[PDB]
RNA sequence: AGGGGGACGGCGGAGCGAGCGCACGGGGUCGGCGGCGACGUCGGCUACCCACCCGACCCGUCUUGAAACACGGACCAAGGA
RNA sequence: CCGGCCGUCGCCGGCAGUCGAGAGUGGACGGGAGCGGCGGGGGCGGCGCGCGCGCGCGCCCGCCCCCGGAGCCCCGCGGACGCUACGCCGCGACGAGUAGGAGGGCCGCUGCGGUGAGCCUUGAAGCCUAGGGCGCGGGCCCGGGUGGAGCCGCCGCAGGUG
């Protein structure tokens, strides 16, 4: 018997993952094949994402997409994203561009359209273009959900920033000690 | 399309039937029935089909046409085949080899047909 | 057309040929040039003794920069740090031997694991069978069977190692490559001895058998293969 | 008897809080009879303004 | 369903879970969220930072509806109108500025917060904010106030 | 006295007393903890200032590597084992060394 | 010689000289079935030499045999005629076996049937 | 550098001029070898029924520790968390 | 330690019918136009010759076969058992286990929406069975009797389910 230890043993970044209604599994069963056989280092990470669940794939805000594709040197290229799309309102200036998602919602569906851009779905992509040729590939923030300020160093702790899990928000709640100095100690 | 229909229709048990660790489909315009894609006959715009005919003599074979949208009604093209068996076989590889309608299925055909003449010309064995 | 195509074709296929024939060329002129660099360097310390000692003085070698190290007591346990002394020399199961550069770090490293090995000092013929008859690559961390020469060719190309004579020469005359010539080497899997194994618990000088020998792993190789 | 949260709730009173609703199948059954009502009186005073004054 | 629970797995070792030693007990260490003064203390006092003690002002009666005051910020502001009006810049019976009455479409006190598109405007409301008017006034526009 | 003996990197400088970032052993974690020091019980660690001499050598080598295109062997090969060299024995043969006998020396 | 299968290889299986359930023997109030005893005193689970077996995954059959009957094929349960049929194209692997179910009215044409496709039979002459 | 003698890139400032075999201590066995018995004897690691002989404490649970001179357990069905 | 076997894990594994044990772009013209290459060995060192210019053979040369097939005897128009892609295949490494966690069960019981132009008085469920067999197991299938009217397979669904 060898003395190797075994609690590494199998890898939890699942191989062939959650994957569950028709079209997406269809999408994986077409990518698969050009992620074998095309060295597109860009396929390999959009399949890669194509398992993950939604939680793990946030909706890329419009407003985020604008202001991340304005950079320069990133002209006449296709923004992709494995997410989704929805649009912002905190963004007046119509759209300029191209993109490439798996589901858009109506209104940036519209502007879009509107802006006299496209909208590409990932057969199309694939069609258009075998691998990464000129395409930009984007994320919605995944640090973004609420729960996120929950976690972290349990609050009470002395320079905790996070947010406990307390039913209203009102002057009595938590607040009482272990807040003020005014009542026993201050975090 | 044919692969939408076909991750349609791969579990939903339509003539799907499993038991004792295989897995066969009983639908029409299908050879040698167990592989459920690449085998059947509702779902591909190209299908061949070999049945034994009714009246006991040869093999019927039926195409799906390519003409008129999917109206079932007609749109699967019956002709029998009444021959000495080499001359038969040659009659189905004639009509796939140089048709260019499902190659794939060339020798599956064959073998169901010389199958079917087999089971028919009568025999002690 | 289809018959210049042809000629292209007949072209590529003798590059393959063409190709293959100078390699084994080059590969039987450098093991000729071995076995004449062996020979020599042995002659050479038999030359040096008897000039000394016909000049009445004493004539010590360089003792020696290679030693074969194979564990020999068992897995259950043992201490920590022979435990991660022995996943370091990547010798892990009872009866695994691995080559080792000596110099005064590996030398005490191997000192705090005293009584777990048996090591010596190889001789030629006891790398070469050891190489030749379980000697397994570490490809892609998939060890396989050295059978063909061009496995060790393209896993250590870039170090000009292309033949089974030539990473032997490494090994047995230590080079600037051997660290990663012998990483390259999976454990050599030894059996269980033939004979016997005087006491196993006890190191060697104590007529037991564990700790430096020097020569007798030539004795032992030759059974626990 | 907590790990994470700490939050409170009403249901118990150790004398039985079963005693008191669980029936609300009547939604379906008591939607008909109102709206059958409605009808009837609707019928009853007919040229008379459905919602009255 | 229940066909997937643990327990209708778990059916044939000794007891689901809860081991042996220390056995699943009716309600080890009291019931409901008891203690927290006394045995629980860790616990309520490093993930709750505060739960006992009071903070004052106790208000008799508080009909929440004299503090009944919702916001927009300036950055949502210019979606209270339809994009149509806002099309006309200058054009098609648009002089300097169209008017938005929050009040009407339920906001009272209208906020600060991004950059307003540089387009007159005049805006209608219970309650401004200091910045929320300095940029409202800078790009072009007007405040005006109501009840 | 937990830190007695310990030496790490300082941060703080204040009037007559520096700060100091230091590892302290607790439980199987690790912590990188901040500390203030009266500078009377600090004083300077040859460990970095040996390293930094050899860091001047080496760089001077590697100019002087370009000056004469010789690539020569950079710092630190660790000590190899002995080489082969001759001993002369002019002047005797060699002493006979022999045990001695037991004796009692209370 | 009646019918052959495609290939015919020796299959070799370890033993499934059928397992029994610690203390099957004993009292009657338990059943041969197997159960692996999780308790913290018994020999069979803490693996004593001399003891029951139990089953562990290494005493599987080699893939390439499964449910190779020893006669040379794998078995297959039939209803009637119209899922007969099924075998047409695969009959030299598999066997049909009409079920307890059917009745001689059907079981006759099953039978003849089946011999006009040459597909042996795990039940030839059952009722009469 | 010339070119005789010579280190020849070169694949033309020369070396194919076109197959058959062994093979083969050559990328996991084949024979293009034969023998015996067959209507009361042959086959059945399965596949279980009985009998033998070589080799092996009674389960469930607390327990650091169970075969325990620790406790529940006569036996079967059905219910049982 | 050498081999056979099961499984688990790893391989960014291979497969839309494996362009490597370094096997190595292409499409046209123009000029000038090959004694088969692509002027890397006395490098002595991944990587530079000797059936080369012998596969029928290519618009009158059935047919740039546009598969009467590129004879690509390392053949993606082009299917071998292949490709039930949740499938099939290749290589290596390991397999102890109470408390506990998880995954998978064409393992099991009952009830429901679907589906088998399912089975059934020419005999259902159950019962018994030194009868035949499958699966490591959960259990399952087949023969014999016994009985008298019902039952089961597959996809989903629910539970007072072992």
């Amino acid at each position: 018997g060898v003395d190797i230890r075994h609690n590494k043993d199998r890898k939890v970044r699942r191989k062939e993952p959650k994957s569950q209604d028709i079209y997406l599994r269809l999408l994986v069963k077409l990518y698969r094949f050009l992620a074998r056989r095309t060295n597109s280092t860009f396929n390999q990470v959009v399949l890669k994402r194509l398992f993950m669940s939604r939680t793990n794939r946030p909706p890329l805000s419009l407003s985020r997409m604008i202001r991340k594709m304005k950079l320069p040197g990133r002209e006449n290229k296709t923004a992709v994203v494995v997410g989704t799309i929805t649009d912002d309102v905190r963004v007046q200036e119509v759209p300029k561009l191209k993109v490439c998602a798996l589901r858009v919602t109506s209104r940036a569906r519209s502007r879009i359209l509107r802006a006299g851009g496209k909208i590409l779905t990932f057969d199309q992509l694939a069609l258009d273009s075998p691998k990464g040729c000129g395409t930009v590939l984007l994320s919605g923030p995944r640090k973004g959900r609420e729960v996120y300020r929950h976690f972290g160093k349990a609050p009470g702790t002395p320079h905790s920033h996070t947010k406990p899990y307390v039913r209203s928000k009102g002057r009595k709640f938590e607040r009482a000690r272990g807040r003020r100095a005014s009542r026993g100690y201050k975090n | 399309s044919a692969h939408l229909q076909w991750m349609v229709v791969r579990n939903c048990s339509s003539f799907l039937i499993k038991r004792n660790k295989q897995t066969y489909s009983t639908e029409p315009n299908n050879l040698k029935a167990r592989n459920s894609f690449r085998y059947n006959g509702l779902i591909h715009r190209k299908t061949v089909g070999v049945e034994p005919a009714a009246d006991g003599k040869g093999v019927v074979v039926v195409m799906k046409r390519r003409s008129g949208q999917r109206k079932p009604a007609t749109s699967y093209v019956r002709t029998t085949i009444n021959k000495n068996a080499r001359a038969t076989l040659s009659s189905i590889r004639h009509m796939i080899r140089k048709n260019k309608y499902h190659p794939d299925l060339r020798m599956a055909a064959i073998r169901r047909a010389s199958a079917i003449l087999r089971s028919q010309k009568p025999v002690m064995v | 057309n289809f018959a210049e195509l042809k000629i292209k074709r007949l072209r590529k296929k003798f590059a393959q040929k063409m190709l293959r024939k100078a390699r084994r060329k080059l590969i039987y002129e450098k093991a000729k040039h071995y076995h004449k660099e062996y020979r020599q360097m042995y002659r050479t310390e038999i030359r040096m003794a008897r000039m000394a000692r016909k000049a009445g003085n004493f004539y010590v070698p360089a003792e020696p920069k290679l030693a074969f190290v194979i564990r020999i007591r068992g897995i259950n346990g043992v201490s920590p740090k022979v435990r991660k002394v022995l996943q370091l020399l990547r010798l892990r199961q009872i009866f695994n031997g691995t080559f080792v550069k000596l110099n005064k770090a590996s030398i005490n490293m191997l000192r705090i694991v005293e009584p777990y090995i048996a090591w010596g000092y190889p001789n030629l013929k006891s790398v070469n069978e050891l190489i030749y008859k379980r000697g397994y690559g570490k490809i892609n961390k998939k060890r396989i069977a050295l059978t063909d020469n061009t496995l060790i060719a393209r896993s250590l190309g870039k170090y000009n190692i292309i033949c089974m004579e030539d990473l032997i020469h490494e090994i047995y005359t230590v080079g600037k490559h051997f660290k990663e010539a012998n990483n390259f080497l999976w454990p050599f899997k030894l059996s269980s001895p033939r004979g016997g194994m005087k006491k196993k618990t006890t190191h060697f000088v104590e007529g037991g058998d564990a700790g430096n020998r020097e020569d007798q792993i030539n004795r032992l190789i030759r059974r626990m293969n | 008897a907590p790990s994470r949260n700490g939050m409170i709730l009403k249901p118990h009173f150790h004398k039985d809080w079963q005693r008191r609703v669980a029936t609300w199948f009547n939604q379906p059954a008591r939607k008909i009879r109102r709206r059958k009502a409605r009808q009837a009186r609707a019928r009853r005073i007919a040229p008379r303004p459905a919602a009255g004054p | 369903p229940s066909r997937l629970r643990k327990t209708r797995k778990l059916r044939g070792h000794v007891s689901h879970g809860h081991g042996r030693i220390g056995k699943h007990r009716k309600h080890p260490g009291g019931r409901g969220n008891a203690g927290g003064m006394h045995h629980h203390r860790i616990n309520f006092d490093k993930y709750h930072p505060g739960y006992f003690g009071k903070v004052g002002m106790r208000h008799y009666h508080l009909k929440r509806n004299q503090s009944f005051c919702p916001t927009v910020n300036l950055d949502k502001l210019w979606t209270l109108v339809s994009e149509q009006t806002r099309v006309n810049a200058a054009k098609n019976k648009t002089g300097a500025a169209p008017i938005i009455d929050v009040v009407r479409s339920g906001y009272y006190k209208v906020l600060g917060k991004g950059k307003l598109p540089k387009q007159p405007v005049i805006v209608k409301a219970k309650f401004f904010s200091r910045r929320a008017e300095e940029k409202i006034k800078g790009v072009g526009g007007a405040c005006v106030l109501v009840a | 006295k937990c830190y007695h003996g310990k030496t790490g990197r300082v941060y703080n400088v204040t009037q007559h007393a520096v700060g100091i970032v230091v590892n302290k052993q607790v439980k199987g974690k690790i912590l990188a903890k901040r500390i203030n020091v009266r500078i009377e019980h600090i004083k300077h660690s040859k460990s970095r200032d040996s390293f930094l001499k050899r860091v001047k050598e080496n760089d001077q080598k590697k100019k002087e590597a370009k000056e004469k295109g010789t690539w020569v062997q950079l710092k630190r090969q660790p000590a190899p084992p002995r080489e082969a060299h001759f001993v002369r024995t002019n002047g005797k043969e060699p002493e006979l060394l022999e045990p001695i006998p037991y004796e009692f020396m209370a | 010689a009646a019918l052959r299968p495609l290939v015919k290889p020796k299959i070799v299986k370890k033993r499934t000289k059928k397992f029994i359930r610690h203390q099957s023997d004993r009292y009657v109030k338990i059943k041969r079935n197997w159960r692996k005893p999780r308790g913290i005193d018994n020999r069979v689970r803490r693996r004593f030499k001399g003891q029951i077996l139990m089953p562990n995954i290494g005493y599987g059959s080699n893939k390439k045999t499964k449910h190779m009957l020893p006669s040379g094929f794998r078995k297959f349960l039939v209803h009637n005629v119209k899922e007969l049929e099924v075998l047409l194209m695969c009959n030299k692997s598999y066997c049909a076996e009409i079920a307890h179910n059917v009745s001689s009215k059907n079981r006759k044409a099953i039978v003849e049937r089946a011999a006009q496709l040459a597909i042996r039979v795990t039940n030839p002459n059952a009722r009469l």
